[PDB]
RNA sequence: AGGACCGAACCGACUAAUGUUGAAAAAUUAGCGGAUGACUUGUGGCUGGGGGUGAAAGGCCAAUCAAACCGGGAGAUAGCU
RNA sequence: AGCGUCGAGUCGGCCUGCGCGGAAGAU
RNA sequence: CACAGGUGGUCAGGUAGAGAAUACCAAGGCGCUUGAGAGAACUCGGGUGAAGGAACUAGGCAAAAUGGUGCCGUAACUUC
RNA sequence: AAUUCCUUGUCGGGUAAGUUCCGACCUGCACGAAUGGCGUAAUGAUGGCCAGGCUGUCUCCACCCGAGACUCAGUGAAAUU
RNA sequence: GAUGUCGGCUCAUCACAUCCUGGGGCUGAAGUAGGUCCCAAGGGUAUGGCUGUUCGCCAUUUAAAGUGGUACGCGAGCUGGGUUUAGAACGUCGUGAGACAGUUCGGUCCCUAUCUGCCGUGGGCGCUGGAGAACUGAGGGGGGCUGCUCCUAGUACGAGAGGACCGGAGUGGACGCAUCACUGGUGUUCGGGUUGUCAUGCCAAUGGCACUGCCCGGUAGCUAAAUGCGGAAGAGAUAAGUGCUGAAAGCAUCUAAGCACGAAACUUGCCCCGAGAUGAGUUCUCCCUGACCCUUUAAGGGUCCUGAAGGAACGUUGAAGACGACGACGUUGAUAGGCCGGGUGUGUAAGCGCAGCGAUGCGUUGAGCUAACCGGUACUAAUGAACCGUGAGGCUUAACCU
């Protein structure tokens, strides 16, 4: 359920998503949009960006 | 096999030489007199009917007096039956004493539990009481919800509700035989047995031991 | 809670089938006065089992 | 009634000394520690007595190693071996539960001389 | 009869002075722990210089309770306070080297023979 | 549950019952016969008859005990001078209860309670 | 809780 | 001396419980705030409806207030039930 | 096929009718 | 409504008490217009409670707890 | 922050464990100087957090005292259909 | 012309796509510990910190802390923290009234149950003469959980470290049923201390009220935290799986003919209800062995006489109970009350005497009082009676006896 901007109302939908990378353990969650598919897409972009940062930090060592 | 009918006298303690205190129940098992022996031909099953105690002559009805007259025994306070195991035979008028339990190690005691009357759900089924504060309104020991909004839209059979508690047949199994006093017609068993003082108890050899 | 349909006179009579009174089976007769009275109760004149228990 | 009376009176000790609440008594008990069997002493003030024939019991309070310990002895239990009244106390109650909140000069009990 | 949130006093020179029970170990939905039962404790008060410090999660064994223990003859031994001895979280052995106050025979086990030996009195 | 219990509440508290029975005991001793409800008469037997056993022996301590339980010197004087000697030989059954029907205002079972020697 | 007219609470779906 | 302090009468109404076809169309019980002041109260008088009054809540104006009540226009109008 | 022997069929592919498994849900 | 509501002034006994508080009484008035039984669940108003002591809960809600006089003694801060 | 969406921002304190609280940072979606800014002793039936004592709030309920509920006699409704 | 929502509490019920326990195949399965798949729903399946939270993170447990349906189960069962009714403020938008899937403080939760359903408990009739008991068992319900330690055995296995299968004992957690012998709670019906006031003329001694005035103990009963017991063993038929013999198909093959195994699942075994089981069952015992008259002349009606066994009613009552019901008694009687004795609890009553100026102390004295307890007692109340309930119990066909 969308805890932010709608977590108060009696009727709550499973629009909020949380994508957790199984190997690394990095958690990512999006609740901005009312559609779970759009929230999944946004979380996918953020999680992939974080993984991009991980490889960059490996180079930055 | 078969058992005996006795009376609940009370509870006491037995001190052993090693300091262990054993809570025991005193059961008065006097002579049980056989009134009728049933066979597979006339009755279809093998059992014996026994009586114990004494009853007033002015209160023993004529049909009961005739039944005891045919048996040849004196009238008792009731009639009970015990199923006969294979290779076990008794005769009408034979008297069975508490010595039957001389070699019996564990017994099962059957009696009528003390009647609690109409009891609530909390007492009868160990239901949890609701909140006594925080705004509760007239609902402290109430049962609560008893079904669903629909499907089935009804209350299932066997729902745990309030009603009569106690005054029913209760059996306690595997009670150790502390002592068999043949001289005093006593049976001492470890633990507590259902019922109050003076109630009629049925003691049989243990089946699960 | 209230009814959804009007109960009938048939159901009303069935409910009242257990509301009938029971008359006294018999009345004891005193051995001295001869008056009728409830058993284990003194008579109107004040006699119980052949003795004037209360003086008027 | 009579049956239980006989069964209980045939197990009661006949060497029980007479003691009253407030009397300092010493009780010998069988430890049965391991294989050996020895007697351990427990001396303290009697604070409560329950007289129920065979089911009689008495409570003794003792300050041991800075800690207050209360022990309830069954009078006719075989584990209890001997009771000795070392001192007699002067009290006006059958129960002395007010001694549980007093220590030192406030827990002293006057001796019953006569 | 020690449940969660129950405050106990230490009976050893481990440095603590007051501890609180946070979990009664030994099964599921277990409610109370008597004399001789291992519990999970936290340290609330401690001496300025000791082996343990405030806010440490350890294990302990109860040695004294106000509810008391019951003997086979029906006797009961009741203390005036709830006391426990701190134990190492892994080896489950006493941390201190001294035991203060009497203990009971319920601790006469192979696991707590050290506590029995160090105890002043065993009643 | 009231297993093995004695005592009728009679829709009253302890103070009202004690005051009512004390008044009823004094009335019964004074008149030697009174009419009251059957449940009250059955409970009155357990408070008046013990007051006549205490009156069988005359002493200052017994007189003060009776006064503490009745609070009427006339009743105490009658108990220790007349009812005492009258029931000295008799033991136990000092009173008799006779049912006398039902009351008019309410269907209350009534009865007469008196003294056996009357 | 708002009490509507006819003394009935306003427990409607909004 | 004090829009001072604690606390009765007196004036209010912060919490909980009961009641909510109520004892009561707003109360009872246990607590609660002020209690010499911008206090409280008796009697009489004045301000009238797009008006009054309001230490201001759209609050109150006879159990009725984002425009009181009564009679009239009036059988307003209703593509709605 | 079985272990030269052996002593009558055997080897699969195609088209077809009816069947089997794939087949787990809440009074 | 023979309605646990509202309604201004005047009088002001004894004991204990600072007191018109409070407890018990005096003069005076009253027992409140259905009663009698029994002593189930459950509801309401209360009393007590082993061991633990907020672990309950949105929240110490509600309960529990403190409570007078005299004396000693009393911190940060302060517009003193 | 009575203002911060991201956000349970990051660090520190408190707790065994703290989306609440306190002290900081400044990246202020979207503070800001009489629709006042920042502090402030005292005060508040004001909001949030913590501690001691206290306890049936709870682990987990048990018993008792009364008023109903139950039975008897008299009187005698209501929603709804 | 109204189907009240999130979360919490109480109470649940079903499904298996199984979290644990249970049985197996493969393993990159040495053992221990795992991975995957198959069968299996009998039982069980955490407490706290944060937050209104579901969820989530964290701390500490557990054999495990399953996944879902049931109006996202359950407000005529409770709550009202969130869901912005009406008040107020902040940021932001607008000139403004006002408004934000923003934030913050505050903010009335009704219903006496008619029918179905469910939990208990009765009345009527039936079961074919009536009555009193004891049973059989068609059917139904309850229960089914598991940890740890020890022995086998430091054995099998393993280079070592480590470390078993099978089998057998003990002791716990949770749950459930009983019971008051013990330890405790309660115990406004028992005893005592004490404050204020009033009263019994007064001292003394008592009683009323003040929450039982405040307390301190405590009988019986009830009761848990207290102590006894339980989950089973065994049997039958099987699931996955494992096989023997054996062709179709000279081989092979667990299967097509046959045979043997195989699990907390099923049926029993354990406990309880149970002949309205209208298919109304069985066994034992007890009671009734008159006459006459009409008729629409048959499973007919009526009159006189008779009234059995038993039941009902009434009273005393119960560790039975809302009312019914159930149990024990009713004078040939211990059913209840009282009385006697004892026990229990409380703690040395009143009066009197002595010492002290007095408060007060001491002696008589472990005194007095003592509820529900125990053993006895006919002193009181359970009255003779009366009422209901009848007079040998249908037809047909068989089998015997006569
Ligand atoms: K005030
Ligand atoms: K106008
Ligand atoms: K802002
Ligand atoms: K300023
Ligand atoms: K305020
Ligand atoms: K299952
Ligand atoms: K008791
Ligand atoms: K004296
Ligand atoms: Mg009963
Ligand atoms: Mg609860
Ligand atoms: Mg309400
Ligand atoms: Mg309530
Ligand atoms: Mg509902
Ligand atoms: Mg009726
Ligand atoms: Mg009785
Ligand atoms: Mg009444
Ligand atoms: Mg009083
Ligand atoms: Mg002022
Ligand atoms: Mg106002
Ligand atoms: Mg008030
Ligand atoms: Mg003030
Ligand atoms: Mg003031
Ligand atoms: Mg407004
Ligand atoms: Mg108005
Ligand atoms: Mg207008
Ligand atoms: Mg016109
Ligand atoms: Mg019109
Ligand atoms: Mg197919
Ligand atoms: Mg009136
Ligand atoms: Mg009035
Ligand atoms: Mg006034
Ligand atoms: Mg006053
Ligand atoms: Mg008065
Ligand atoms: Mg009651
Ligand atoms: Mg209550
Ligand atoms: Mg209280
Ligand atoms: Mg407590
Ligand atoms: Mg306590
Ligand atoms: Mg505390
Ligand atoms: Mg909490
Ligand atoms: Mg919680
Ligand atoms: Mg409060
Ligand atoms: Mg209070
Ligand atoms: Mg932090
Ligand atoms: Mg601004
Ligand atoms: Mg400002
Ligand atoms: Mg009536
Ligand atoms: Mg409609
Ligand atoms: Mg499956
Ligand atoms: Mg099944
Ligand atoms: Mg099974
Ligand atoms: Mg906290
Ligand atoms: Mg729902
Ligand atoms: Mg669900
Ligand atoms: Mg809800
Ligand atoms: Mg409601
Ligand atoms: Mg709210
Ligand atoms: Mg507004
Ligand atoms: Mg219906
Ligand atoms: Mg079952
Ligand atoms: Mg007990
Ligand atoms: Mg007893
Ligand atoms: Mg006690
Ligand atoms: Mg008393
Ligand atoms: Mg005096
Ligand atoms: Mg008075
Ligand atoms: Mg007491
Ligand atoms: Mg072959
Ligand atoms: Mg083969
Ligand atoms: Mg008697
Ligand atoms: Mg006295
Ligand atoms: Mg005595």
């Amino acid at each position: 359920r969308t805890s932010g901007a709608g977590g108060q109302h009696v009727n709550r939908t499973e629009s909020a998503v949380r994508i957790t990378h199984i190997p690394t353990g990095i958690v990512t969650q999006c609740q901005n949009d009312r559609s779970q598919h759009k929230n999944k897409d946004q979380a996918m972009k953020q999680m992939k960006a974080k993984l991009y940062e991980l490889e960059m930090q490996k180079k930055n060592a | 096999m078969i058992g005996l009918v006795g009376k609940k006298v009370g509870m006491t303690r037995i001190f052993t030489e090693d300091g262990v205190s054993i809570p025991v129940t005193v059961i008065e098992v006097e002579a049980n007199r056989v009134t009728q022996v049933k066979d597979l031909a006339n009755d279809g099953y093998r059992a014996i009917q026994v009586t114990t105690g004494a009853k007033k002559a002015n209160r023993v009805t004529k049909p009961e007096a005739g039944h005891f007259a045919k048996a040849g025994v004196e009238a008792g306070r009731g009639l009970w039956e015990f199923r006969l195991a294979e290779g076990e035979e008794f005769t009408v008028g034979q008297s069975i004493s508490v010595e039957l339990f001389a070699d019996v190690k564990k017994v099962d005691v059957t009696g009528t539990s003390k009647g609690k009357g109409f009891a609530g759900t909390v007492k009868r089924w160990n239901f949890r009481t609701q909140d006594a504060t925080h705004g509760n309104s007239l609902s402290h020991r109430v049962p609560g919800s008893i079904g669903q909004n629909q499907t089935p839209g009804k209350v299932f059979k066997g729902k745990k509700m309030a009603g009569q508690m106690g005054n029913e047949r209760v059996t306690v199994q595997s009670l150790d035989v502390v002592r068999v006093d043949a001289e005093r017609n006593l049976l001492l068993v470890k633990g507590a047995v259902p019922g109050a003082t003076g109630s009629d108890l049925i003691v049989k050899p243990a089946v699960k031991a | 809670a209230v009814q959804q349909n009007k109960p009938t006179r048939s159901k009303r009579g069935m409910r009242r089938s257990h509301d009938a009174l029971t008359a006294v089976t018999s009345l004891s007769v005193d051995k001295t006065s001869g008056e009728k009275h409830l058993r284990h109760h003194i008579t109107a004149d004040g006699y119980y089992r052949g003795r004037k228990v209360i003086a008027k | 009634s009579n049956i239980i009376k006989q069964l209980e009176q045939e197990q009661m000790k006949q060497d029980v000394p007479s003691f009253r609440p407030g009397d300092t008594v010493e009780v010998k008990v069988w430890v049965v520690e391991g294989s050996k069997k020895r007697l351990q002493a427990f001396e303290g003030v009697v604070i409560a007595i329950r007289n129920r024939g065979l089911h009689s019991a008495f409570t003794v309070r003792k300050i041991s190693n800075g800690e207050g310990v209360e022990r309830v002895f069954q009078t006719h239990s075989p584990v209890v071996d001997s009771i000795s009244v070392k001192r007699r106390g002067a009290v006006r109650k059958a129960k002395l539960y007010y001694l549980r909140e007093r220590t030192g000069k406030a827990a002293r009990i006057k001796e019953r001389l006569n | 009869m020690i449940q969660e949130q129950t405050m106990l006093n230490v009976a050893d020179n481990s440095g603590a002075r007051r501890v609180m029970c946070i979990k009664v170990l030994g099964g599921s939905h277990r409610r109370y722990a008597g004399v001789g039962d291992i519990i999970k404790i936290t340290i609330k008060e401690a001496i300025p210089r000791g082996k343990v410090k405030k806010g440490d999660v350890l294990k302990a064994v109860v040695v004294r309770t106000k509810k008391g223990v019951r003997r086979p003859d029906g006797s009961v031994i009741r203390f005036d306070g709830n006391a426990c001895v701190l134990l190492n979280n892994n080896s489950e052995q006493p941390i201190g080297t001294r035991i203060f106050g009497p203990v009971t025979r319920e601790l006469r086990s192979e696991k707590f023979m050290k506590i029995i030996s160090l105890a002043p009195e065993v009643l | 549950m009231r297993h093995r219990k004695s005592g009728r509440q009679l829709n009253r508290n302890s103070s009202h019952r004690q005051a009512m029975f004390r008044n009823m005991a004094g009335s019964l001793v004074r008149h030697e016969i009174i009419k009251t409800t059957l449940p009250k008469a059955k409970e009155l037997r357990r408070v008046v008859e013990p007051l006549i056993t205490l009156a069988k022996t005359d002493s200052v301590a017994n007189r003060r005990l009776a006064f503490a339980r009745t609070r009427d010197n006339e009743i105490v004087a009658k108990l220790f001078n007349e009812l005492g000697p009258r029931f000295a030989s008799r033991a136990g059954g000092y009173t008799r209860i006779l049912k006398c029907g039902f009351r008019a205002g309410d269907n209350a079972p009534m009865a007469y309670i008196e003294l056996v020697d009357r | 809780m708002k009490i509507l007219h006819s003394a009935i609470y306003a427990t409607g779906i909004d």
